[PDB]
RNA sequence: UUGUUAGGACCUAAACUCAAUAACGAAAGUAAUUCUAGUCAUUUAUAAUACACGACAGCUAAGACCCAAACUGGGAUUAGAUACCCCACUAUGCUUAGCCAUAAACCUAAAUAAUUAAUUAACAAAACUAUUUGCCAGAGAACUACUAGCCAUAGCUUAAAACUCAAAGGAC
């Protein structure tokens, strides 16, 4: 049985390295009006806006392309003892993935 | 970039004399202040002066200043609708930004904690 | 024990530190063209480090050079020389709306 | 009648005490289960405190040896134009193939990092992968 | 191919002329706007007096002498004397930060003078004379 | 006094928008801090009072600027409720 | 009832059903005015159906969830469901 | 008198912006420019009856004087107004020597070396160990009386008792 240490070393997330300005594939699982909730394989989903072009194409289950920025949006503020987190990830929707 | 707060307050770490002496603790509150009311500016002030200017020459006789009197009504008639239309729509929409009440409720969904959980 | 355990080391991906627009350059009082890029075109006032974007060290070098140049008959005090009104803009500021 | 003091002892110790006291006449149903299969740590209250002075945490930064190679690859070529798929458990990215080849050459005995980086680029070029040396 | 807020540079060649006059030649309107009285003087580019006015000379007195409408009247009066003397374009150097700082320039516009530029010469000492003590209220 | 006249604090009127020229002139003097300087030079501020004021303004700027960050940091999470009804 | 410890087992049991209906309509994918001259039941009427007491905030949330159901594509089962909470206005 | 002066003289006084900076100095204090002189190694803590300093105000002699300004005079306000507001003007703030040695001289937190768990009287700027010196022992009487020292003479440091009370005080 593979060890947890081995699993982590060869994990896709460990291979990604820093997540800033990386390209990843996500999946839309929830849509509220023109807001798309996209799972890109991380801890937290991201929330993007439906593009004007090919808006109807972005339906639930649609795999898309993204440019990650943060896996979790967090920041300590003046007088805080802990980082405030919004339980959300940061990414830029680039467009649909070609099925090919 | 927020100013530096290192070596400003009077503390047992700081070797030198303090720079900043805050009246109140420097901890972000979970509310925003109530924005103080803003008032507008006089509308049709120029057109009123023109009307009044003509009267002075013509002994306050409306016969001479018939055209100017109609311009004063025109500006007031436009502004009358403008104040009506803008209060009904723009103020209700609050589209551009949040109000103090709406902002504070969002600041309370992710509140600042100066104490350990 | 385990070959796959992580190895202590310094961060390989650590990002480089940002430098100021005058990092490792010589600020001279006689270079009035460069000094004029950090004053106001209308009043000639020195900009603060939240406008020039300089570090503490280079901000003080520019301040000490503008005053020396202004005091030694090289630079005007109440405005920016009209010659340098066309030079590159390196200060975050907009008088016009 | 109970022990609503959750900062002294634990639910098990306070339940043990209430039975010794004489107030609780019937064992709770969860009691014997805890006695036979207790948790690893006793659930006792501890007030969180800040660290002060030179006290520091004990968390190891996770850096494998491949990161030295991966850091150079991202700085020289950026992220592979092919998009990462983090849903496939066995996904092989353009960078991970670079690191697999760089390791293979290093096993042969090449000792110069410059030699291993330009040779690996040539091998992937033969494979047909499109590596763009984007300084931008 | 755009307008320049910055004034022409003295000692250079420019294409900007007003009424067949260069920038250095256009007469200057000196407005001293204080917190009590707003004075106005118009001079030729050789520093020769052409018009003079102020809220006081118009006839305002005490607290009325320091209102916006009082300076507006003074500017219109200064324009009339200057317009008679042969002045159509003025360079407005407005000293002072009082109530009739803008009103005096607005009166000059109402009086038939064409402002081509606005300078500010409010005294700003660089360290100078100790000001009078703060008033308690 | 020894400098050249009409270069400093001078604006040019564009197509007869004298009010715009005045409004730009004031924006310059306010942005450059001359307005506050002349305002505070009417009377004398005592050295202890000046230091108390600068400490106050710096602490306010620090608070206001940081408060803006939290507002902008949470601006994105203000969206339609995805989990309405639960 | 599995929601006994909520304190409003019947209000939350109803809000559980309507939220599950909404999810299937949203996952699975015409004019919505199938019924006209009707009103949503008042809080007093809802309280009687649930045989429990509600707050004004509890009523307001229930209506918003029911409206969202109407917005979405509705099979005849949903139309019968929302009908239960629509009272024919005796204009 | 006033406004303008790309006119002349003066070099009195004070140092905008930079400074959203936080450096230097034992403290007091110190930020216009230039140059000269210049801070530096005692293991560390610990000192008076000695030595050297010490904001502001004040004193002595001679100068300076733009502006500010106790006092004083005039105007107003008020029942009165020895005030708050307005005007004028002096001691004084400046320089050269000497004196005086006091501040909420307080960052109300002595200095030094640690420690951050075995740890909330309240509030403030988290708790706490060791070392050495100084200081405190209910409030008022009392920054007083007397004594001695001092360039100080309506002064500074040093500093009681009688007598009175059953509280005073701190935080909430
Ligand atoms: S950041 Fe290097 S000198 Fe400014
Ligand atoms: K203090
Ligand atoms: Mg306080
Ligand atoms: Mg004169
Ligand atoms: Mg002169
Ligand atoms: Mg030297
Ligand atoms: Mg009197
Ligand atoms: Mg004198
Ligand atoms: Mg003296
Ligand atoms: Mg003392
Ligand atoms: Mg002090
Ligand atoms: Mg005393
Ligand atoms: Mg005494
Ligand atoms: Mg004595």
């Amino acid at each position: 049985v593979e060890s947890f240490a081995s699993m982590l070393r060869h994990s896709p997330l460990t291979q990604l390295g820093p997540a800033k300005d990386k390209l990843v594939i996500g999946r839309i699982f929830h849509i509220v009006e023109d807001d798309l909730y996209i799972d890109f394989g991380g801890k937290f989903h991201c929330v993007c806006k439906r593009p004007d072009v090919d808006g109807e194409k972005y339906q639930r289950g649609t795999r898309v392309r993204l440019r990650l920025l943060d896996l979790e949006l967090t920041s300590r503020f003046l007088g805080g003892t802990t980082d405030t987190t919004i339980l959300e990830a940061d990414a830029v929707l680039l467009g649909l993935q070609e099925i090919r | 970039a927020t100013p530096s707060l290192r070596g400003r307050l009077a503390r047992f770490a700081n070797p030198g004399k303090p720079i900043l002496k805050p009246n109140k603790p420097l901890i972000l509150a979970n509310r925003v202040g109530n924005r103080r009311r803003e008032k507008g500016e006089a509308t049709c002030i120029t057109e009123m002066s023109m009307m009044m200017a003509c009267w002075k020459q013509n002994e306050f006789r409306d016969e001479a200043c018939r055209k100017e009197i109609q311009d004063f009504f025109d500006c007031s008639s436009r502004a009358q609708e403008a104040r009506k239309m803008r209060s009904i729509q723009e103020s209700l929409g609050q589209s551009e930004s949040l109000s103090p009440h709406k902002m504070t409720k969002l600041l309370q969904r992710f509140p600042n904690k100066s104490h350990l959980i | 024990s385990n070959e796959d355990l992580p190895v202590p080391m310094e961060n390989p991906y650590k990002e480089p530190l940002k430098k100021c627009v005058l990092c490792e350059k010589r600020v001279d009082y006689k270079n009035v063209q460069l000094l004029s890029q950090f004053i106001s075109p209308f009043t000639g006032c020195i900009y603060g480090r939240h406008i020039t974007g300089l570090c503490g060290k280079k901000q003080r070098e520019i301040t000490k050079a503008i005053k020396r140049a202004q005091k030694m008959g090289f630079m005007p005090v109440t405005y920016k020389d009209p010659a340098y009104l066309k030079d590159p803009r390196v200060c975050n500021i907009r008088y016009r709306e | 009648a109970g022990s609503r003091l959750e900062t002294v002892g634990s639910v098990f110790s306070r339940t043990r005490d209430l039975m010794r006291a004489g107030v609780l006449k019937e064992k709770p149903l969860w009691y014997d289960i805890y006695k036979a299969f207790p948790p690893l740590r006793e659930p006792v209250f501890r007030r969180p405190r800040l660290r002060y002075g030179k006290a520091k945490a004990d968390i190891q930064d996770i850096f494998y040896q491949e990161d030295q190679i991966r850091a150079k690859f991202f700085a020289t070529y950026g992220s592979g134009q092919k998009a990462f798929d983090l849903f496939n458990p066995n996904f092989k990215s353009t960078c991970q193939r670079f690191v697999e080849k760089y390791t293979e050459l290093q096993n042969l005995g090449e000792t110069d990092e410059e030699k291993l980086f330009v040779e690996t680029g040539k091998a992937l070029l033969a494979e047909g992968i499109i590596l763009r040396r984007v300084r931008e | 191919s755009r307008f320049s807020l910055y004034p022409p540079v003295p000692g250079q060649e420019s294409s900007l002329q007003w009424a067949g006059m260069k920038f250095e030649d256009v007469p200057i309107a000196h407005i001293k706007a204080t917190y009590n009285n707003t004075q106005i003087q118009v001079v030729s580019a050789t520093n020769a007096s052409l018009a003079r006015a102020s809220c006081g000379t118009e006839g305002f007195r005490n607290a009325k002498k320091g209102t916006g409408i009082a300076a507006q009247t003074a500017g219109i009066a200064a324009a009339a004397k200057a317009t008679g003397k042969g002045v159509t374009h003025i360079r407005v150097v407005v000293k002072g930060m009082g109530p009739g700082r803008w009103s005096a320039i607005k009166g000059l516009t109402m009086g038939g003078l064409e402002v081509i530029s606005i300078t500010d010469n409010t005294p700003v000492p660089h360290x100078g004379c100790r000001p009078r003590k703060a008033r308690r209220l | 006094a020894k400098h050249l006249k009409f270069i400093a604090r001078t604006v040019m009127v564009q197509e007869g928008n004298v009010e715009g020229a005045y409004r730009t002139l004031n924006r310059i003097l306010t942005t450059d801090g001359l307005t506050e300087v002349i305002s505070r030079r009417r009377y004398y501020e005592k050295p202890c009072r000046r230091r108390q004021r600068e400490s106050y303004e710096t602490c306010r700027r620090i608070y206001n600027m940081e408060m803006a960050r939290k507002i902008n940091f949470l601006m994105r999470k203000n969206r339609a409720d995805p989990w309405l009804g639960c | 009832h599995f929601l006994f410890y909520t304190g409003k087992q019947s209000y939350y049991s109803l809000m559980h059903d309507v939220y599950g209906k909404v999810m299937q309509l949203e996952k699975h994918r015409a004019e919505s005015r199938d019924l006209i001259g009707s009103r949503w039941l008042i809080k007093e009427e809802l309280e009687e159906m649930l045989v429990e007491k509600l707050s004004d905030e509890d009523y307001a949330q229930f209506i918003r969830l029911l409206e969202k159901l109407l917005t979405l594509p509705c099979g005849p089962a949903e139309e019968e469901f929302v009908q239960r909470f629509r009272r024919s206005v005796t204009i």
